[PDB]
RNA sequence: UUCGGGUCUUGUAAUUGGAAUGAGUACAAUGUAAAUACCUUAACGAGGAACAACUGGAGGGCAAGUCUGGUGCCAGCAGCCG
RNA sequence: ACCCACUCGGCACCUUACGAGAAAUCAAAGUCUUUGGGUUCUGGGGGGAGUAUGGUCGCAAGGCUGAAACUUAAAGGAAUUGACGGAAGGGCACCACCAGGAGUGGAGCCUGCGGCUUAAUUUGACCAACACGGGGAAACUCACCAGGUCCAGACACAAUAAGGAUUGACAGAUUGAGAGCUCUUUCUUGAUUUUGUGGGUGGUGGUGCAUGGCCGUUCUUAGUUGGUGGAGUGAUUUGUCUGCUUAAUUGCGAUAACGAACGAGACCUUAACCUACUAAAUAGGGUUGCUGGCACUUGCCGGUUGACUCUUCUUAGAGGGACUAUCGGUUUCAAGCCGAUGGAAGUUUGAGGCAAUAACAGGUCUGUGAUGCCCUUAGACGUUCUGGGCCGCACGCGCGCUACACUGACGGAGCCAGCGAGUACAACCUUGGCCGAGAGGUCUGGGUAAUCUUGUGAAACUCCGUCGUGCUGGGGAUAGAGCAUUGUAAUUAUUGCUCUUCAACGAGGAAUUCCUAGUAAGCGCAAGUCAUCAGCUUGCGUUGAUUACGUCCCUGCCCUUUGUACACACC
RNA sequence: CUCUAACUAUAAAAAUCUCUCUUCUC
RNA sequence: AGCGCCGUGGCGCAGUGGAAGCGCGCAGGGCUCAUAACCCUGAUGUCCUCGGAUCGAAACCGAGCGGCGCUACCA
């Protein structure tokens, strides 16, 4: 709450939005330990730890704590970091955990 | 804000019906005897005047111009 | 008197003509110890004169676009502010 | 020991710029671009950092000396305008409080949000969203959903094409359909069309963070602005203020300020007062007729569209009236305040309508054939048809309504308003007479309106009785059955009426809302929504108070002073 | 053109805040 | 085995002779533009099980159940 909200863009998109995929080094991850500067800490759904930042359109815009299912684009570059470009607001990402795109073993329910 | 997607149909399609277009359609509604007296395969419509053609289909013949109030059973 | 001859000139047009010339080739001769090369010069050598000039920039500093398309705080640009 | 005058030396001080400074300011910080009296020490953007190292002093603490690597576009000084202060001065506001009143928050229900649910439960607002979009949606509305239609694709060109570009259809399958939507067959129709290109329209499609217009808010407070003139190098400032007064930047005034402009006021509507004017069968009154009754005295209460006459009330025009009028206090005796009297009226007489500069990324593309851009433009996000939803329900919140009863409920009887509104190319307001217990039905008659509904014979209220402190004759939610009305259509009860079950509710915690006189509160009526439907809103009138007539304590507002490392401004 | 008088006096607690800053010529 | 202690509503506690307690939790609401702080209201039992007296038992007591601590493994 606050002054600031009149500020914004207003952009109410509260109606149930499609979901985005993975596409071809696209892929989900889950938060595992937020860091400072605007950085995470992803999980990515490959046995693997990517160093994952805080990125345009997203980091005053949405946010995000310990614990969320994420899309982060990577870098072939250079594998170990890579950015967080899109959140799913805990309501697709059952779907997903349906779907299976992630290893279920991976449980983050409230 | 609006959120619309795509809409996805559960139905083939429904086609446009194409009138059947017959080439030399008119002679066949006609009968020339020889050189001279004609006459008509099909029958004369009596509300609409001379003329007009009957359909027919099966056991009935049916208008085209007054067609609504014309179907008489053969 | 609306004009308007353009009366007097200056540009713009894949229209159109006649000239001049090298950059190149090359008889020679000069040049040089001998040769190149330069100066001179026969004979060729310009029409899209294709014989075609690039290197940077067009927000400000700083001369020049708030034209068109593309990407959408991406890609990138930016000596500094951006 | 003082007094007067002078002088030397010292800590100092007031005024001023004619000098110096980026200014705050300095009589030195002057005699500095018109640059040089002698001389010592220190600084070269910020940070790292007065850190490490190496010396040196010290018992120790630590002192003196003292970088770089690297990082950074600023850090910093003075002042100007705002904003803010749990800083100060002076004033205000029941969207603040004190003294109170009525409340809400507890209960049930109606409505509006959130959430959940759903095919959809369409959406925008989150003091200044939430009975708001006139948003009381059964169809339409409509914007959502499952489906079904059509082009309402202008125009230009090409293309087919008059031995058919095309259009439409009885009956059947199909469909929810009596849809020639699609098919079976065939018949009808004539250059309007059909299929491709360009383009154009339509869109409650998106973007109010692209816009207009409008409205809301900052801000109901009194605040703004520029022209000459003064001070500043300047951003700016004075005019716009020390005081007192006012609701007011309202005035009296003092003055580097003088004259002005917008706002406030003035101004209009409305409410009063008009035995003064003009008048009135669309308003009333008197006298007298013609009658009814009771009294018997000539009088009372009535009826008549019979006559004459009048305008006090009812109307509406021109005007009058109040300007703090007179008087008494108090006031640099000026602006003005307080009181009494006369008044109708003495809070600006009450209540309003407009209502300044600057601004919000406040709302509205969903009011507009206002609209830029983007999207879509044929099985369409266009339009139309059918049905469903916008009303679901483990839950929370906001406007309200009915109540918890004795100052009451229920019976009778009394009988009192003011705003309105009302039918024509449609069917409105309804009197009256008959029916029905009621809703209602029917037959007639008025009214396109001071004429008729209508004196809207309204409720609260009043008088007499039943009830008797018992969740009871309170409360009437939730249901069962039936009778009617509007409607093409009423189930997911439209609404009204009749009989019954009668639930929670014992004056409601924290907290919080509105309001100082015909005010709050109680009570209803009319109008807007309206074919039918309000528990809503806008207005109107009835009965009508308690308690202030003050304050800056909470929440804020206005001006001034001060401080700021704030200016996307204390979020 | 003449003068030196009046006076007081309260301190409870109150932490924090995220986007985003956008040309001025006759 | 005996003796000392005890018997949550989720946890730590309290009165136990007059009938459901506090605090900390949890849910909802309030203040605030917003959060924490703060304020208000609940929704959770067999104050372990079987009996005695009693208007009353959970207490007071006893006919037991289970868990901790001292004696200490008590041939
Ligand atoms: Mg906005
Ligand atoms: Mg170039
Ligand atoms: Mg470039
Ligand atoms: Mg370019
Ligand atoms: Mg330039
Ligand atoms: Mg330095
Ligand atoms: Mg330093
Ligand atoms: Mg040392
Ligand atoms: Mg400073
Ligand atoms: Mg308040
Ligand atoms: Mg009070
Ligand atoms: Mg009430
Ligand atoms: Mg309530
Ligand atoms: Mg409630
Ligand atoms: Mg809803
Ligand atoms: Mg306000
Ligand atoms: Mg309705
Ligand atoms: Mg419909
Ligand atoms: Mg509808
Ligand atoms: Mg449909
Ligand atoms: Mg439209
Ligand atoms: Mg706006
Ligand atoms: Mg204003
Ligand atoms: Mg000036
Ligand atoms: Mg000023
Ligand atoms: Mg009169
Ligand atoms: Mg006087
Ligand atoms: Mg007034
Ligand atoms: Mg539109
Ligand atoms: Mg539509
Ligand atoms: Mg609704
Ligand atoms: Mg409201
Ligand atoms: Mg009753
Ligand atoms: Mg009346
Ligand atoms: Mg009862
Ligand atoms: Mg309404
Ligand atoms: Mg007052
Ligand atoms: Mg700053
Ligand atoms: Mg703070
Ligand atoms: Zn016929």
């Amino acid at each position: 709450g606050g002054k600031k909200g009149r500020r914004g863009k207003n952009d109410s998109d509260g109606p149930k939005r499609e979901l985005i995929y993975k596409e071809e080094g696209q892929e989900y991850a889950q938060i595992t330990k937020m860091l400072g500067n605007g950085r995470v800490e992803a999980s990515c759904f490959d046995g693997n730890k990517r160093m994952a930042h805080i990125r345009g359109k997203l980091r005053k815009k949405v946010w995000m704590g310990q614990g969320d299912i994420i899309l982060v684009s990577l870098r072939d570059f250079q594998d170990d970091q890579c950015d967080v470009v899109h959140k799913y607001n805990l309501d697709e990402a059952r779907t997903l955990k349906n779907q299976g795109e992630l290893p279920e073993n991976a449980k983050i329910n409230e | 804000g609006k959120k619309r997607k795509k809409k996805v149909y559960t139905t083939p399609k429904k086609i446009r019906h194409k009138h059947k277009k017959v080439k030399l359609a008119v002679l066949n509604y006609y009968k020339v005897d020889d050189e001279g007296k004609v006459a008509k395969l099909r029958k004369e419509c009596p509300n609409c005047g001379p003329g007009i053609f009957l359909a027919n289909h099966g056991d009935r013949f049916y208008c085209g111009k007054c067609h609504s109030t014309f179907a008489t059973q053969k």
